[PDB]
């Protein structure tokens, strides 16, 4: 123990001797390669998602470069991570959304969604044959009893609800920011700022946003977005 | 740097190549050669046929697919029977639904389909055959080429297998010519290209040569033994 | 009508701290009286009957598809099984068969392992179960008898009276059924013991 | 690495080695490009040839998937012919279920999610190339997607893939695509095509040009061969 | 697709490892308790609960399967996750057929037989949990572990998780028969204090009780009275 | 119509089958066999449906024999008739019923002898005697008339002949022959046919 | 059951009896057969009730995904089709006569047809239902090319009166909807609401 | 059978008669038929009794699932679905005919349901063969928002209806009424049927029946 | 998948099968579990390794299964093992009892049971299960008897055995001690504490630290008990008795 190896445990989801699951754990550094965070909060009358938006190159057509989604018309969706894994697992968020309602009548929600999610990545850490998907999405939504709503689930298939959260590179320092505050729009978007040392154009973020008064996700057009950046520029 | 990624046709190097692949391409590289040109009115096909022992008769190497197409092969015989099987069956699904030839070019595309498959699922493995494909249809006459990789080729004229390179040079040094040669003109040019692949001391003889031809008023035939005589004489001495 | 080819005739009925349930003996087929000594009523615990009327084969396979689900739950368990809960395996066993039925329509007669509180129950022959506090009739001859319990049963019976009721009430259903009869075989379940009797019965 | 067998193994820094194999195999093959402007979509492919005994024609590296779709692509061509079969049966079942022509979106996000498939298994290999895919209507106006080895699948106002990626990239940033026509671009597409050809490394290409536009009537057509011919000729003498 | 051949084997001493290993994976986890009373049984467990962001609310490890039979486990949660939903799946397969609750051993030894296969079935690991399943029925408490082997055991009381060892002798001290529900959970959170580190809050806590009631998780501020005392 | 009969005394069991095999107006055969040797101390005598009879019976057979040689003893006459219908109940509602009437015949060391009944639909009946076919109906008031449990087999085979007899005068159909055996300790013993 | 549809410029007018019938028992003098399929795409149903609620359900799944994938509005033509796909592959299995009308950005206003055995066709004005049969006259008598909303709601509130007189498996109330870029408006028809034509008693 | 449903001002009231019958026999005179979905929601049943009760059992246990994974109380719209979908996958031949009440976060909501899977959600409800004595009480006499008492008796009212014009229905009245704060299982809630009182004394004694064999086994 | 198979299910080059081997010594560390046969009966007595502490005894046995009305086992092994192996011994008993009609006889279920265990060896890619079992039966054909199966799908019958810790010493003590064709329960039964006495080198042999059970014929039906602590108590007490008397 402390780091020991034994036959395959470094290649499949076998446990190791100290039991642990070394290709999960490799699974969560697949999710910082993309080299972006992400970060989430709720209040009481909404729940706020931010990431960067990196165009280095101008040769992309910048409007499908997005790391937000539309999971149904009542939840949206950060991903963070490898980025064909992530629309792979959107894709499967949107078929339990729609399959949920069809078979029960009423809109699936939040940390049902979640947890689905969580339970399919959970098979893959116990089955040898495919490898975890390096990515981490975090959903928003309005819950009709408990208000706004933040979840986040990861490769190992955990799960949970959160007041604020945050993936990928910076999540460690933003959770620290958070945690020191906690003890919506600006805390996001000055989070990410602060973490990252950047004070954003408007087209280096996106920001989505569900509210007890429109509970259908909305991405935030640049001019609203620049609107949230100028009013904190002036402290 | 090679050991760990040559076993599996689902492993790819560090290099981006697939070393199942390559290794599958040496069987064609060995086998005997042959060559395939064509002009505006016909495709031919010519082979050298290997006898193991001077008591055995020369293994076929040019197979009637349908009226309208033969195939020449070199690599794996039990390969090429199971995709000349698979030609010959596609030939007939389209006869019996469309009620005329399949053409030439759709199914070429049907081999590269069929061979790509085993290339990318652990445990398969390519095709250890290279064809060369005789055919006449609404297009005019066709010499296409398929390869282990599923790749495949349309040509003016080709030559795989043992010594193949002296063929090819041969053919890219007189193909301006092929276009407007008559049938005997084209075999024959066909035959010297066949020729430079042999030994100094070696010859081509009614024995070893086998010669397929189609074209716009002849379905696709195969000449062998005596049939070939008429053809190797011809034929300028070396 | 498929539950009148081989005729027949159960029922049980409930008394103070006992139960009993009855069958007639004939096996016939149509007309035919085959023999008279045919068993209907099969024991699935010390104190838990259960009785089957309607075809003859299915009477069997059900009886003995019924012993092997219970022998394992037994075994399994730990416990004897309680009526209520051979009731629901009865019914889950003849429901399985929805779209093509086992023709038999049981009734179940027992006291409970534990506490001895009587329970009697029959089934329809895709499961649906009936429970009551009086008694139940399964089989060609249903009428008949539901015009003799109705008459004759009275609450709390002691296991003498209960004997004599039931006896009687089968006796004189089945004798105006040509399909049922050639004897008629009582057991009354008790705390403390089971008694089984064949009664001096017409055999046309 | 040990680490670089399977593609269901992460390596300890979280890549899939199997999956940037792929890549360097559509890294080793010669360039195609994408380019978008104000009225259509023009592929273009350095199409080496390695014997003068092939057809010119041969090895074709742009398919039609739909009348409205094209598809451009790099790395290994059996690979990539399969993927054009997919890509022309998610297109027909899409008309067939829902009737009506495919949004050239959706079809790059299935196709790709197909790709994506074969990147998690030790089952199978990832598809050894990277494709583009073209489109122009009316209603949705020129799209141009690009899909590679991992199923990562984004639009672009112009694209290469291929050896020779970043220098053409370099050169398609210099054109205002936005403002020109298909028959504008298809000339700069050429003159791109002979700036990264290494003339020296590799003698003998073809060029291949297809196009989808207004001037197409939303039809995926090759670029015909007078005006390849004069592309050719601008892309030659541009180049000294 | 699945790997057909077992992934844990007999090495040549006769241990099969992976188990073994699995085991170390629940060593690990967070503390839990489970104390079976004269009257009822008590779960408890400790979250390992960093930051204030987390909602406690949102994820629950002391679980209802029944209206009568809860559960709580240590080592990894989403493995947890899977057996919770077997277990749920399981006792009303049995209701469905019996119009019975699914006794509490029976449970027991059907979700130990589903943890069984995943040490033999091919291509996949054990689950790395062992489990506490509280029941109430035949007019008494029962209180059973099972482990990643399969294997299942009746307590008294137990402790699993981190500083399990410890936790057992302390419950050894300090158990005795005919001791009490509410006096059970009070021993059963001085249990986990032993092994706590950094102040026990209604939070980071979770409880619950099983008794003729049946079984239910015990409220924020029923835990936190519980906690005045300690 | 075939006839199957079966007589049950102490330590013996008596069965005889009519020897015709018939088609549309003919008989087709005036020596046929309706028994089948499962085991040295067991017959199973088997009519019905064509193919359906001769299939069912030589599975049987072939099973019963079987399991002799996988355990080295053989199956009791009781748990032969159980596997019997067994088989037959399971086919009852498949694609494959077998549409066969049959009386098992034995001898137990431990149990003694033993005559059940089936009927195509597999019920199961032990009896002390027992018959199958049209002649049955003709037949079985004789052997209620006669028989008793005590019956010596010398007896027995004079109560068969009675039963016999009356399908010679009453019956509609020509059986001229019967096959007749007995079973008892020292296994399975051909008697003579009887013949008008 | 009447059920009917009608085109105007801007959008759609849809129209139904509330009547369901088993023989001639009237187990539902209230129902609502027009069914949204979409924000702004419904279905009027006619035939079997357990067939239509199946299908409409089915289809509103599979539309619902098409569209968050696709992020855009259903086209009206899409949903048509979709109910064609499922009516025409279980004709046999199916008694089914729908009709499909709504709105979308790209054609505006739409009617469809998909009758019993599943096939589709757009038409300015859409009836069915066992209802249809009497006001096929009256329709074609009536019906006028550049219709507004007003009038086209009149004509569906009239046609349907008229059926529902005459049909003994139609009536009830008349249950309209209105469909255009600016959403959906319903309404319902009762008692002297219903447009009211005279029994032609004698002189 | 008789079975009915009501929305009234603050909840669901249904109803059921206690007879079935085989053929035309009366099997049990006390029959159940109000079925538990879950705590929330109830479910009266018509038709093909084993189906009744198979299928209530089986969506009662899917729901239960169901909330023990949301945590939350189900929803009257899911059991409809889930009733729904199953009845119409087997085409009439699960001959369940379903009257569905209950109350969840949106309110009471009432459904009837019929064998080959159609739904329709309406204030009142009645089924069986009883099922139009009680919907001419019903057409006569609903309101809505009628008080709890006044729906009550409304349903009894429709329920007796049933009883004594059907020859299919008998017995007694069984409610259930549900509300946002209580649920009141009433079985019976009235009794308007009672067998005559036995004029003629029977007691037959000991040794009246003749009996041939006797075994007694003794026990434990 | 070529690269990560054990290859549970071929031969070694020295014709072993290593996983059979390898559970073989799972099975010799497991608790001592002997089975001694009498003229008048059958035993079982098995060494518990529920060893006590806060566990909660709430079944009849530890390590004792009944299998049918005549038939009972013990185990030495992986339990979660043998409990998958004593469920589908019930499940062929029971098979056996619907197809004929009388109860299987002891040896058909044995071999039953070892021809899964056989196939486990041979085709399938898997583990075997690591168990040993001694089975105790009456039935008609042979009466009382005796078997032992291990995880080859090998079995024997026996009038005497011992699997698990320390069988070895065990048999040897059985076979000086057993009388062929004398021995009654009552003897059967001192014997099993003696052979246990000197077994178990866990600490002076005590009743919560052995399982006993008897398989005995009463009036026509097979009788299946657990010996309560009480009894078990009292053959310790007579064993040391009889151990200071030897003096
Ligand atoms: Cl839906
Ligand atoms: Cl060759
Ligand atoms: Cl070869
Ligand atoms: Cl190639
Ligand atoms: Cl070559
Ligand atoms: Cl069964
Ligand atoms: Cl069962
Ligand atoms: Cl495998
Ligand atoms: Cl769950
Ligand atoms: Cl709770
Ligand atoms: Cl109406
Ligand atoms: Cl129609
Ligand atoms: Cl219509
Ligand atoms: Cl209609
Ligand atoms: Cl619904
Ligand atoms: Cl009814
Ligand atoms: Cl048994
Ligand atoms: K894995
Ligand atoms: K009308
Ligand atoms: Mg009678
Ligand atoms: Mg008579
Ligand atoms: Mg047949
Ligand atoms: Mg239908």
């Amino acid at each position: 123990s402390r780091g020991s190896s034994a036959g395959f445990d470094r290649h499949i989801t076998i446990f190791s001797p100290e039991g642990r699951l070394y290709q999960v754990e490799y699974a969560f550094k697949a999710i910082n390669q993309g080299g972006l965070t992400s970060v989430a909060v709720r209040g009481k009358d909404c729940a706020v998602i931010v990431t960067q938006k990196k165009v280095p190159d101008k040769l992309l057509d910048s409007s499908t470069v997005t790391h937000l989604f539309k999971i149904t018309e009542n939840i949206g969706c950060v991903m963070t991570g490898m980025t064909a894994d992530s629309r792979s697992q959107v894709q499967r968020a949107r078929y339990e959304a729609a399959n949920w309602k069809y078979k029960y009548g009423y809109e699936i929600p939040v940390d049902m969604l979640c947890k689905r999610i969580a339970d399919i990545s959970q098979v893959y850490t116990q089955n040898a044959e495919m490898r975890p998907l390096g990515c981490c999405m975090i959903l928003i939504g309005i819950d009709e009893e408990q208000g706004p709503q933040v979840y986040k689930c990861d490769p190992a298939g955990y799960y949970c609800g959160f007041k604020a959260t945050a993936a990928g590179v910076k999540q460690t320092e933003s959770t620290s920011f958070l945690e020191k505050k906690v003890k919506t729009v600006e805390t996001a978007i000055t989070c990410l700022s602060t973490v990252l040392s950047i004070d954003f154009k408007p087209s280096e973020i996106e920001v989505g946003v569900v509210t007890v008064e429109n509970p259908k996700f909305r991405i935030l057009t640049e001019a609203e977005i620049d609107a949230h950046l100028v009013a904190l520029a002036e402290r | 740097f090679r050991n760990q990624y040559d076993n599996d046709v689902t492993v790819w190097s560090p290099q981006g190549r697939i070393h199942q692949i390559e290794y599958a391409m040496e069987a064609v590289k060995q086998g005997s050669a042959t060559v395939g040109l064509k002009s505006k009115t016909h495709a031919v096909l010519v082979a050298l046929k290997r006898a193991q022992s001077e008591l055995a008769a020369h293994q076929k190497k040019i197979l009637h697919v349908d009226n309208h197409i033969g195939i020449s092969i070199a690599g794996l015989t039990a390969d090429a029977r199971l995709l000349c099987n698979f030609m010959r069956q596609e030939c007939l699904d389209s006869r019996f639904v469309f009620d005329r030839p399949l053409p030439v070019s759709r199914l070429v595309s049907l081999i590269g389909s069929k061979t790509q498959i085993p290339t990318q699922r652990y445990g398969r493995r390519p095709y250890g055959v290279g064809l060369l494909i005789a055919g006449y249809d609404d297009m005019g006459p066709h010499i296409f080429q398929t390869c282990p990789s599923a790749n495949y080729f349309d040509c003016r004229a080709m030559s795989i297998g043992a010594r193949s390179q002296s063929a090819r040079t041969y053919l890219e040094r007189h193909m301006s010519e092929f276009m407007e040669c008559n049938l005997n003109e084209l075999v024959k040019h066909g035959l010297r290209a066949l020729r430079e692949t042999l030994p100094a001391e070696q010859d081509l003889t009614t024995k070893n040569v086998s010669i397929g031809i189609v074209g716009k008023d002849l379905e696709f035939t195969i000449y062998d033994d005596d049939d070939v005589s008429p053809f190797l004489e011809g034929l300028e001495e070396r | 009508s498929i539950m009148s080819y081989n005729g027949g005739a159960v029922m049980a009925m409930k008394g103070k701290n006992c139960v009993a349930i009855a069958a007639d003996r004939r096996f016939g087929i149509q007309a035919q009286m085959v023999t008279t000594d045919f068993q209907k009523i099969f024991p699935m615990g010390d104190r838990l009957y259960i009785g089957l009327a309607g075809l003859a084969t299915d009477v069997q396979t059900v009886a003995q598809r019924l012993k092997f689900r219970l022998n394992l739950y037994e075994l399994k368990e730990g416990r004897q099984i309680k009526p209520y809960t051979l009731m629901s395996m009865v019914a889950n066993l003849l429901y399985e068969k929805r779209f093509g039925p086992y023709y038999t329509e049981p009734v179940i007669a027992g006291l409970d392992p534990k506490t001895f509180k009587p329970f009697i129950c029959s089934l329809d022959l895709i499961g649906c179960p009936m429970v009551t506090d009086d008694f139940v009739v399964s089989g060609t001859c249903a009428e008949q008898m539901y015009g003799m319990c109705e008459s004759l049963w009275e609450p709390n019976m002691d296991p003498d009276h209960l004997f004599e009721t039931i006896s009687q009430a089968m006796l004189n259903a089945v004798d105006r059924d040509a399909v049922s009869g050639m004897g008629v075989i009582v057991h009354i379940i008790e705390k403390d013991k089971i008694t089984t009797r064949t009664l001096k019965a017409r055999m046309d | 690495t040990g680490y670089d067998l399977s593609a269901s193994t992460f390596s300890p820094d979280g890549r899939v080695f199997q999956v940037e194999y792929a890549m360097k195999a559509v890294e080793n093959s010669s360039t195609a490009i994408g380019i978008r402007c104000k009225d259509g979509v023009v592929f273009g492919v350095e199409k080496l040839v390695l014997s003068k005994l092939y057809e010119e024609g041969s090895n074709k590296r742009l398919f039609n998937v739909d009348r409205h779709v094209g598809m451009a692509v790099a790395g290994l061509l059996a690979d990539a012919r399969s993927l054009a079969d997919i890509a022309r049966e998610e297109a027909s079942n899409f008309r067939s279920n829902f009737g009506y022509n495919i949004p050239l979106k959706h079809l790059a996000d299935r196709v790709a999610m197909y790709v994506h498939a074969y990147t998690l298994y030790s089952a199978v290999r990832p598809f050894g190339c990277s494709f583009m895919l073209g489109s122009y209507s009316v209603n949705d106006g020129a799209q141009l997607y690009m899909i590679d080895p991992s199923g990562v699948s984004y639009g672009y106002w112009g694209c290469a893939i291929g050896k020779a990626r970043q220098a053409a990239k370099t050169e398609i940033e210099k054109l205002q695509m936005k403002e020109m026509t298909c028959r504008d671009i298809v000339k700069e597409v050429a003159k791109i095509i002979y700036i990264v050809h290494d003339e020296v490394k590799d003698k003998a290409f073809e060029l291949e040009l297809s196009w989808v536009g207004e001037l197409t009537n939303g039809r995926h057509e090759i670029v015909p061969k007078d005006i390849r011919e004069e592309a050719e000729k601008y892309a030659k003498e541009s180049l000294k | 697709r699945g790997y057909s051949f077992s992934l844990t084997t007999f090495s040549p001493s006769g241990k099969l490892v992976q188990i073994e290993y699995a085991l170390a994976a629940v060593a690990g986890g967070a503390p839990s308790v489970g104390i079976k009373a004269a009257n009822g049984v008590v779960l408890a467990t400790e979250k390992k609960q960093k930051s204030i962001l987390y909602d406690e609310r949102s994820v629950h490890k002391v679980e209802p399967i029944t209206k009568h039979i809860g559960l709580v486990y240590s080592g990894m949660g989403p493995d947890y996750r899977v057996l919770v939903h077997r277990a749920r799946k399981l006792a009303q397969q049995y209701y469905l057929v019996y119009q019975e609750p699914i006794p509490t051993a029976q449970l027991v030894q059907r979700v130990a037989s589903v943890m069984q296969e995943y040490t033999q079935s091919g291509g996949v690991r054990p689950f790395g949990v062992s489990l506490l399943i509280c029941g109430w029925n035949e007019g008494r408490p029962y209180l059973f572990q099972s482990d990643p082997s399969g294997a299942y055991f009746a307590w008294k009381a137990t402790a699993m998780g981190k500083n399990y060892v410890n936790g057992k002798t302390f419950l050894e001290k300090r158990y005795n028969e005919d001791l009490e529900l509410e006096d059970a959970i009070h021993t059963a959170i001085l249990t986990l204090k032993e092994s706590f580190e950094g102040q026990m809050t209604e939070d980071n806590i979770e409880v619950g009780i099983c008794n003729e009631a049946g079984f239910r998780r015990l409220t924020p501020t029923e835990v936190k009275d519980y906690l005045a005392a300690i | 119509m075939e006839y199957l009969i079966g007589i049950q005394g102490p330590d013996y069991v008596l069965v005889a089958s009519d020897r015709v095999a018939a088609s549309n107006i003919v008989q087709m055969k005036d020596d046929h066999d309706k028994m089948f040797k499962m085991s040295e101390k067991i017959l199973l005598l088997c009519v019905g449906e064509a193919g359906d009879t001769v299939q069912f019976a030589e599975y049987i057979q072939k099973n019963v024999q079987l399991y002799k040689m996988r355990n080295g003893y053989e199956l009791s006459p009781t748990a032969a008739a159980n596997f019997t219908r067994r088989n037959l109940a399971d086919c009852l509602r498949s694609r494959t019923p077998y549409h066969v009437n049959l009386l098992l015949a034995g001898y137990d060391e431990h149990e003694g002898p033993a005559l059940y009944y089936m009927d195509y639909l597999a019920a199961l009946a032990k009896a002390p005697f027992a018959a199958h076919g049209y002649g049955a109906f003709l037949t079985l008031s004789i052997l209620d008339r006669y028989y008793t449990p005590t019956i010596s087999r010398e007896r027995a085979v004079e109560l068969l002949r009675k039963c016999l007899e009356e399908l010679q005068k009453r019956f509609i159909l020509n059986l001229p022959t019967f096959s007749v055996r007995i079973i008892d300790k020292n296994g399975i013993h051909d008697l003579d046919n009887i013949s008008f | 059951t009447t059920i009917m549809a009608v085109q105007f410029d801007g959008g759609v007018v849809l129209g139904a009896d509330s009547r369901t019938t088993t023989g001639s028992y009237i187990a539902n003098r209230v129902t609502d057969k027009l069914t949204p399929i979409h924000d702004r795409i419904f279905c009027c149903r006619s035939g079997s009730a357990a067939d239509t609620q199946a299908v409409a359900d089915a289809v509103t799944y599979q539309l619902g995904f098409h569209s968050i994938e696709l992020n855009e509005p259903p086209l009206v033509h899409t949903a048509a089709s979709l109910f064609k796909e499922m009516c025409y592959r279980y004709r046999e299995d199916l008694m089914a006569g729908i009709i499909i009308a709504g709105w979308d950005p790209q054609e505006g206003g739409q009617v469809y047809s998909v009758p019993m055995g599943g096939m589709m066709v757009r038409q300015s004005f859409a009836i069915g239902g066992s209802g249809s049969s009497y006001i096929y006259g009256y329709v074609d008598a009536t019906y006028r090319e550049g219709m507004t909303k007003e009038e086209c709601l009149q004509f569906t509130a009239n046609a349907l009166a008229l059926a529902m007189e005459r049909d003994g498996s139609s009536g009830g109330v008349i249950r309209l909807a209105a469909i255009a870029e600016s959403g959906v408006e319903r309404q319902v028809l009762l008692g002297d609401q219903i447009p009211k034509f005279a029994v032609a008693t004698l002189p | 059978t008789t079975i009915a449903g009501v929305v009234y001002k603050d909840g669901i009231v249904l109803g059921a008669d206690t007879r079935a019958t085989e053929g035309m026999v009366v099997a049990d005179k006390n029959c159940s038929k109000i079925h538990f979905i879950s705590p929330n929601i109830y479910c009266c049943g018509a038709g093909t009794a084993a189906d009744t009760d198979m299928t209530t059992q089986l969506i009662s246990s899917n729901l239960e699932l169901h909330s023990l994974s949301t945590g939350r109380l189900p929803r009257v719209v899911t059991a409809n679905r889930m009733l729904k979908q199953m009845l119409f996958r087997y085409q009439g031949y699960i001959g369940a005919a379903l009257v569905l009440g209950g109350v969840d976060v949106t309110g009471p909501h009432l459904y009837s349901i019929y064998p080959h899977g159609s739904t329709d959600k309406l204030p009142y409800v009645t089924m069986g063969s009883g099922s139009l004595a009680a919907m001419a009480v019903f057409e006569d006499k609903f309101r809505p928002d009628m008080e709890e008492e006044e729906a009550k008796n409304l349903v009894s009212e429709a329920i007796a209806a049933g009883i004594f014009n059907d020859l299919g229905s008998g017995s007694n009245i069984d409610l259930c009424v549900i509300s946002k704060n209580k649920l009141d299982f009433l079985r019976p809630y009235t009794v308007p049927n009672k067998k005559g009182t036995r004029l003629g004394r029977y007691r037959c004694e000991k040794g009246t029946t003749a009996v041939l064999t006797e075994k007694i086994t003794p026990l434990e | 998948s070529r690269r990560y198979d054990s290859r549970t299910t071929i031969f070694s080059p020295e014709g072993r099968l290593y996983q059979v081997e390898y559970a073989m010594e799972a099975i010799g560390h497991a608790g001592t579990c002997l089975g001694i046969l009498a003229n008048d009966g059958v035993l079982l007595a098995a060494e518990r390794r529920n060893i006590h502490k806060l566990l909660d005894e709430v079944f009849f046995s530890e390590k004792i299964y009944k299998l049918n009305e005549d038939m009972a086992c013990s185990v030495a092994g992986i339990t979660s093992d043998a409990n998958v192996l004593t469920n589908e011994l019930r499940l062929i008993a029971q098979r056996y009892l619907l197809q004929y009609q009388e109860p299987i006889p002891c040896e058909q279920l044995v071999t039953a049971l070892c021809d899964i265990k056989q196939a486990y060896t041979q085709f399938g890619g898997k583990r075997p299960f690591g168990v040993s079992l001694l089975y105790i039966g009456w039935d008609k054909h042979y009466g009382f008897q005796l078997y032992q199966s291990d995880p080859s799908g090998n079995y024997g019958g026996w009038k005497a055995t011992c699997i698990g810790n320390n069988s070895a010493a065990a048999v040897s003590m059985l076979k000086q001690d057993y009388k062929e064709g004398e021995m009654t329960l009552k003897s059967a039964l001192a014997l099993a504490i003696k052979v246990l006495n000197k077994t178990m080198d866990v600490s002076k042999l005590s009743a919560e630290k052995v399982e006993i059970a008897t398989l005995t014929r009463e009036n026509g039906k097979t009788v299946i008990r657990v010996l309560k602590q009480k009894e078990v108590e009292q053959l310790i007490k007579k064993h040391e008795e009889e151990e200071a008397k030897a003096e």
